[PDB]
């Protein structure tokens, strides 16, 4: 799900040919405000992100009784910088950075059991108070009988850090996307720098233009189904009584 | 002459019925994408 | 989501509608075989 | 499937003639910006390939049991360059490229059975986690039966690669496409090429054009029907009881 | 099913006066970019023949038992170029060129039978995973009895090779076209030709007119329906059973 | 059907008053541009043709058994010319020329039977695959009992051929036409020579306006049926059953 960065800018070369960014108006040519440009594909990854799923992640709680609140931060994650006041409970999954949960989404305990979320009056209900803390009442280590969760959300990637030494190849740096959303990606990216320039009548809807474009385009990605949909098919015949 | 109608007007009945195409289904091209297609046709819930 | 009804956004497929023909001509059959032969056999129905 | 880029360029050339990438002012003659064209024709081949099938691929995986996680990745594929930290499974398909996997599509077994792919809560069900990484649960490897995998997926072509040596001929690298899709593919390149040039008020509209006209030609082809279709008619009639 | 060359250019003078393809501004005779007038031209008759069928051709192929895929391609049929990796098993039916297999539509076997094309689940299907590729699996050899195949496929013509010492003549080349959509085909090389010139308000639509008088000829045609057009009448009465 | 070309470029003069295709600015009469004016003429009377059936024509094919195709093409009819490689076996009907095949319409035994075209399943089906070749297959040689065939088919007539010498007299030459639609190829001709030319607010409409004129006057013939229009009364009570 990876591309070099190079092809990115080289084909984004084709587009934003008309100003700054890329372009000496002799001998058009890469500039380097290139920091400027990575820092918005990044926001353009992370908004692809949220539109189709793309990506799932998975942890593994261990509990412990009499708490309350469960933070998924990356300081109580194994593998992290172990902050002393904390006591490292996330023992297993992904590396979380700042930007990896966008909606937690299943709770499957040890004995294969699901859990209900923010489902009010459930049986055995959890509830997130600030969209990134489970709040585990006290009914549930009363019947609890499981050791460990495991969570499921949905995930957006880590971007990679640029570094002023690092201004010398640029290159190698890879972002994670599949190719389909790279030619949305190109039209978002348009939009956001061509915006704020220009003062001629056709000149001054380029923005707007390529705004448009990448709505249609993410409605077409959107109906060739080129993302990632679980569909239900429930069992119904083994609770004893529909047969 | 009866003989000859009555075997007529049957002909016609039986030859409406089976020229027909009766069995078939039809799907409006575009409505599902290729996964949906094969939930479909596979015999499980779908999305169009 | 709103402009969506659940009434029109979700369908749960059943068995297709039988056209009226069909047991007019099982019936029509039935009866020309009966009056050929001459035995009603107290049948196409109840035995009783 | 194949076209010279020789005749890709020479009829281009009778649309892009307004502009800088093909011609001198003077006497009408091909510049060198063909690797911006390349670039340009390559991006156009992918989405083409988006929208309509025009291809299909076919992998055999070798499993392991005990294993969670089989990413497809050309590292894993036999003849590939076998990176030492990973084990060779792919044993078996179309060369593995950046860009080939569109869509997993089918999963077949050994044993001639078809598995389900991400259909909760089915019986034996395979999950996709990241769109290119195949999710296998113990429970498959509990009733499984089956000692290697076939995957069938779209596909999109690899590019051919150019190089600096070989901007002396340009003309025996092969477009992987059909004729059909190549009426459409100048239409999209067109307007690619033009949106970012002019300033008159007929001049302004030429990209928004030919846009309208790719459009109309994709609509034209799926209305002619010039792609694959599968139609499925099962049996329904063998199970035992439907007759 | 052919015109001269000679004609077609005498005729599209009359439509192509404003430019400079065709005429000195004094003394209005023909240039020499004949060449690149034939390159537009044969893109013309392809586009028609896309649209309408206007032909069909037939193929023969030997089958060899374990083969899985058949391509059909200009170097495995008989009297072309034997390429000493391939072994030549289309042995009888029309020439091949590059594009003339646009779409595959019946498969007839040595019995008379008729095999089924991309209908999955059917008892013996045939899938074109491809579009110019037969892949055969080997049910099909365990139940085939047959030791041949005959395709069918909807065609378009190969154009013929222009040369630099032909450009003495260029009167004896044969277009392959019946005269009806030859009238079509002067509407749309004339829009093709005409797009990219002009500055005033009334000379800028030429090319969009043109584009509307072909597809409005074309619509013509069909209602007309000076096309081929098979239409199926089954028996339905010798299965037995059905009378 | 005739008329003399003289009246027609009479008349023509009305209409084509404003340029340069009859008139000297001074001492308005006709210029020596008649070999473009007849080139245009032959294409209206085609057009004409193709829009009402006007003609229709007659062949006599006497068969060969063990043959596949049949071509009708100007080759193989008796008094033509006898190209030694083909048996001349179209042995009576109208002369034929390149454009006299519209489309195939009856095929009629000696024994008065009609057989089937384009129906496919059919009893005894013949099949044109190339719009002006007849595929006749085995099951017809094993069922046939006829050995000629009588064909029909929608006619346009031939250009008669203009020459240098005769540029004394062109008032000689006969266009093959019903006064009628003389009256609609006046408009079709206007149209297309008029189009080309002008700048002005009023006079870039003229080739337009002479369409929509065109167009109207051909739904005007239509409604007074003023062409050949066959309808079919069968018998439906001699088959022995419907009486």
């Amino acid at each position: 799900t990876i591309q070099l960065k190079q092809v990115i800018d080289l084909l984004a070369e084709g587009e934003l040919s008309n100003i700054k960014y890329v372009n000496i108006d002799t001998g058009a040519l890469v500039l380097e405000r290139v920091p400027s440009l990575i820092r918005a594909i990044n926001l353009g990854v992370l908004d692809l992100h949220k539109r189709f799923l793309l990506k799932e992640g998975m942890l593994k709680i261990q509990l412990e009784e009499g708490r309350r609140l469960y933070p998924l931060r990356p300081a109580y994650q194994v593998g992290q910088k172990p902050k002393p006041g904390v006591p490292q409970f996330i023992t297993e999954g992904n590396k979380l950075g700042r930007q990896s949960i966008l909606k937690i989404e299943k709770i499957i305990g040890d004995n294969g059991v699901e859990y209900y979320l923010n489902d009010t009056w459930q049986p055995l209900n959890i509830t997130t108070p600030e969209f990134d803390v489970l709040e585990i009442s006290d009914e549930f280590y009363c019947h609890s009988s499981s050791k460990t969760l495991e969570v499921r959300y949905r995930r957006a990637p880590t971007p990679m850090k640029i570094c002023v030494d690092n201004l010398d190849s640029w290159g190698c740096i890879d972002i994670d996307l599949p190719y389909t959303h790279l030619q949305a990606l190109l039209y978002f990216v348009a939009s956001r720098c061509q915006t704020p320039i220009g003062f001629m009548e056709n000149t001054a809807q380029e923005g707007f233009n390529f705004s448009q474009k990448y709505e249609a385009e993410c409605a077409n990605l959107d109906a060739q189904n080129l993302r990632i949909d679980p569909v239900g098919n429930q069992d119904r015949f083994t609770r004893g009584g529909w047969v | 002459d009866n003989q000859r109608i009555i075997g007529a007007v049957t002909r016609g009945m039986i030859d409406t019925m089976a020229r027909s195409a009766n069995g078939q289904v039809g799907v409006m091209k575009g409505a599902l994408d290729v996964t949906n297609r094969r939930r479909f046709d596979r015999g499980e819930n779908y999305e169009f | 989501n709103p402009g969506a009804d659940p009434r029109a956004a979700v369908h749960m497929h059943t068995f297709p509608e039988i056209p009226q023909s069909a047991q007019y001509m099982i019936n029509l059959q039935q009866a020309e075989a009966e009056s050929m032969t001459g035995v009603k056999a107290f049948n196409a129905g109840i035995s009783g």
